[PDB]
């Protein structure tokens, strides 16, 4: 009814650290599959359970990876220690015999896991908004706002516009990918750009509130930070702007 | 358990027909299907096909020729919503484990009734106003590319969709921190019509 | 002549002692070639014939998977049926399944089958047409209505007609030395005495493959049954089979009773009568 | 070579 | 729920000559349920290394097994097959006989 649920959605961690991935499958599904995806090997099976016992586990690497279904409603896939090469998306999926018949497996949205060399290069985004040109508004009856999120790493962000406290999807254009700030450093920071176009008769009304929200995934309160910069942790960075006519 | 697949990006116009395909090496395989994965989402099944035979489902046809060891998907009437990665899975007798190809990224560039290409300057909502450039309202034939003699950033475009006005627009954005920056010229390495 | 490939599975709940006993075996003709036992150390589908041992790793992993997953389905099925039949949970109960496919002298597909039983009586089986099911009244009707709806016969049909037969055809070649032989029987008749006035005459037939054999007795004319001890055909241990039929008869009338042995791998029917 | 991957349960 | 009492047959693999190596077999069939105890015996004492077939069944659902060990027959030594099963009230012993 809601499908496969995976916690977390993103997990930035340091190497050495036990990562633990969870999945609750669809109620009624006796088959549960852990798939990973990298760019180098593609989507791959790790393991799958059938009424809670593991069946095919040929894609489990030799040490470090462990996986269980302590009961029908939950599974962990546990990496201990992590290494940077475990960075991947890790999907979960569930199915039944009458659906595996037609090879319908049902997937979660996956836990984008980045295992890193050292947490000291993590930074949240600094976020700005830019407000449409006078030019653009007489040329077309239309005003494009632009949101930059910049200075961040790793690239675990989720940009969204909220117009007057409801999130809009119409007229939006988040960038396909982050783009690196410093193509000159091996492990460099990112920027990501988005747009929102609306009418002149909507941008000009000062009643209207425009917000750019960048949900960033980072460290959690257990991760042991020990510089005294502010700690980069899973947080919301925002920029906002109102309609004007002056 | 390995299947070759050209990763794209395959860029075709709205209206086109796209051929996607994998070839595979092991013939113990027996069921063949296509999953489609949207940017940040799980993959969902698109179409499956038992054996030699072709299943059709509206705009999607899917094929397997087993002698050649060649799997294919055919999208007619390309919609932009079909922009996605497309992954051919397949399995055998012995296990439910799907074997996936790397995947092919399909990108369908939505047509635009009235191209209107211009290059707008934009100040910040805040006192340390940086500037930033919008190159926008160009046609779905135009490539944005840039990279420069500068640490000047230009984003690969994307297509913003104003559904209710029926006004789909392309747009790409460019900025920098240093003085000798300006709009119009900043996008001029992309060699427009 | 004909040829078959059959897999037999068995599964026995054991309330107290955790998960149930599983025993798969696979035959070609009457030669046993693979087995799995849950209670054995390896947890591997094991060869039981020299001709299958050729098979690669792809094979042995993938057979071990298929069989394991099957044991789990039985594990559940035991639970489901304890349900449908309303049984106590300290009771041991048995699921059994046999499927497989036959072929003619031409090695073409000739029939296919799949039959399933709870506690050693017929539960549900797939009809000869491979489209439909036949169910033993009460509980089976619910299984069927489930199986109709997941299109289980459609999958099975594909196995039984296509894959089963291909593999069966593979086995008959790869192991032709053993599976496509005939060993003629080694007939011989014993003479012990039931008494003074009688004389235990037993007609043996030893060392034969395959197991289809026919022993028959005759009193001058055309006797055929009921002074005829037909034991079930039994295995020797060495891949071949033993059988015998025996007659016990008024002493000094040995001569008028004759044993008639008919095998594939006999040139003509061999016929024996007390000689020495 | 069995029926696979697994029977449909009852 | 049907119970069915084991048939028991006891025999050598090979025509029994004495002093001469062989296999003693016990073939149990027609039985249900699957739980059955089978021991090969030597003078009432219980033979030590008996192996056994993988369980299988006949098309009337009943079960069969072969238990077997490699003896040497002799003039004097008695061998037998003792079988125990839910249907049986005592474990029952079927003596080896070259005749049968």
């Amino acid at each position: 009814d809601a499908g496969v649920i995976q916690s977390p959605r993103h997990e930035v961690t340091e190497m050495g650290q036990q990562v633990t991935l969870r999945c609750k499958p669809i109620s009624g599904h006796d088959y549960l599959f852990w798939y990973r995806q990298t760019m180098m090997r593609g989507l791959e099976l790790l393991i799958y359970f059938n009424n809670n016992v593991p069946i095919d586990d040929s894609g489990m690497p030799e040490d470090r990876f462990s996986a269980k279904m302590p009961n029908a409603s939950f599974s962990t896939l546990k990496i201990q220690p992590s290494e940077p090469r475990d960075s991947a998306v890790y999907f979960c999926a569930s199915s039944l015999w009458e659906k595996l018949a037609k090879n319908i497996q049902y997937f979660g949205a996956g836990t984008r896991l980045s295992v890193l060399e050292d947490l000291k290069n993590v930074f949240p985004p600094e976020v700005a908004v830019f407000e449409p040109s006078e030019a653009e508004i007489s040329h077309t009856q239309k005003a494009t706002l632009v949101c930059l999120a910049t200075g961040f790493y790793p690239d675990h962000v989720e940009l969204s516009w909220w117009v007057n406290g409801k999130e809009v999807h119409s007229g939006v254009c988040t960038d396909p990918q982050p783009l690196k700030e410093q193509p000159a450093l091996n492990d460099s920071r990112y920027a990501l750009s988005s747009r929102l176009r609306v009418s002149a008769t909507f941008w000009q009304d000062p009643r209207n509130h425009f917000r750019c929200q960048v949900q960033f995934y980072g460290l959690s309160e257990n991760d042991e930070w020990t510089q005294d910069r502010a700690k980069p942790v899973t947080q919301i960075v925002s920029a906002e702007a109102w309609g004007r006519a002056d | 358990k390995e299947v070759e697949q050209d990763p794209g990006p395959l860029s075709v116009p709205e209206g086109a027909i796209v051929s996607l395909n994998c070839t595979y090496s092991n013939s113990a395989f027996q069921y063949f299907m296509w999953y489609r994965q949207y940017s940040r989402k799980g993959p969902e099944l698109l179409m499956y096909t038992y054996s030699s035979g072709n299943k059709e489902d509206g705009r999607f046809t899917a094929q397997v020729d087993k002698s050649s060891k060649y799997i294919s998907l055919f999208i007619r009437d390309s919609q932009p919503s079909d922009s996605a990665t497309y992954l051919c899975a397949m399995r055998g007798d012995s296990s439910y484990k799907l074997i996936f190809g790397s995947g092919t990224r399909l990108l369908v560039r939505p047509d635009i009734q009235n191209p209107d290409p211009a290059v707008y300057q934009l100040r910040d909502s805040k006192s340390s106003d940086k500037s930033v450039c919008l190159f926008t309202d160009f046609d779905s034939q135009t490539n944005v590319s840039q990279s420069k003699d500068s640490d000047v950033y230009i984003t690969d475009k994307c297509v913003l969709d104003m559904r209710s006005m029926d006004f789909k627009s392309n747009s790409a954005v460019a900025w920098s921190n240093k003085s000798d920056f300006a709009c119009a010229n900043a996008f001029n390495n992309s060699i427009i019509p | 002549g004909s040829h078959s490939m059959r897999y037999f599975f068995t599964s026995v709940s054991r309330p107290g002692r955790g998960e149930p006993r599983f025993i798969a075996v696979g035959y070609v003709d009457d030669t046993q070639f693979v087995r799995f036992d849950s209670d054995a150390a390896s947890q591997r589908m094991e060869p039981r014939a020299p001709w299958i041992e050729q098979e690669g790793p792809e094979y042995w992993d993938g057979e071990t998977r298929k069989v394991k997953a099957h044991s789990q389905t039985h594990r559940v099925d035991l639970g489901t049926l304890r349900g449908y039949y309303n049984q106590s949970e300290a009771g041991s109960h048995t699921v059994q399944r046999m499927y497989g496919c036959d072929v003619g002298s031409d090695w073409r597909f000739l029939r296919g089958y799949h039959q399933y039983a709870y506690d050693g009586k017929d539960y549900i089986a797939l009809k000869e047409d491979l489209r439909s099911w036949t169910a033993a009244d009460m509980a089976a009707q619910t299984t069927k209505h489930k199986w109709e709806a997941a299109h289980v016969a459609e999958q099975l049909r594909a196995y039984l007609e296509g894959t089963c037969v291909e593999w069966l055809r593979r086995y008959l070649e790869n192991g032709k030395e053993t599976l496509q032989r005939t060993d003629a029987p080694k007939t011989h008749m014993t003479h012990h005495a039931v008494s003074d006035h009688e004389a235990t005459l037993r007609c043996w037939a030893l060392s034969f493959y395959p197991a289809e054999i026919t022993l028959t007795w005759q009193r001058d004319g055309e006797d055929q049954t009921q002074d005829t001890e037909l034991v079930e055909t039994r295995p020797a241990g060495d891949g071949t089979f033993q059988k015998w039929a025996a007659v016990v008869v008024p002493s000094g009338q040995e001569q008028r009773y004759t044993c008639h042995v008919q095998h594939e791998g006999l040139p003509k029917p061999l016929t024996l009568r007390w000689e020495p | 070579a069995q029926w696979g991957p697994d029977p449909a349960a009852a | 729920m049907i119970q069915r009492t084991p048939k028991i047959q006891v025999y050598s693999r090979h025509p029994a000559e004495n002093g001469k190596s062989n296999f003693l077999n016990c073939y149990v069939s027609g039985f249900h349920p699957s739980d059955i105890e089978v021991d090969l015996l030597k003078n009432g004492e219980r033979i030590e290394k008996v192996e056994h077939s993988d369980l299988s069944f006949s098309k009337d659902w009943s079960f069969y097994l072969l238990y077997y060990t490699e003896f040497t027959p002799t003039e004097k030594d008695e061998y037998a097959c003792r079988v125990n099963h839910v249907t049986l009230s005592q474990p029952k012993i079927v003596k080896w006989d070259r005749d049968m």
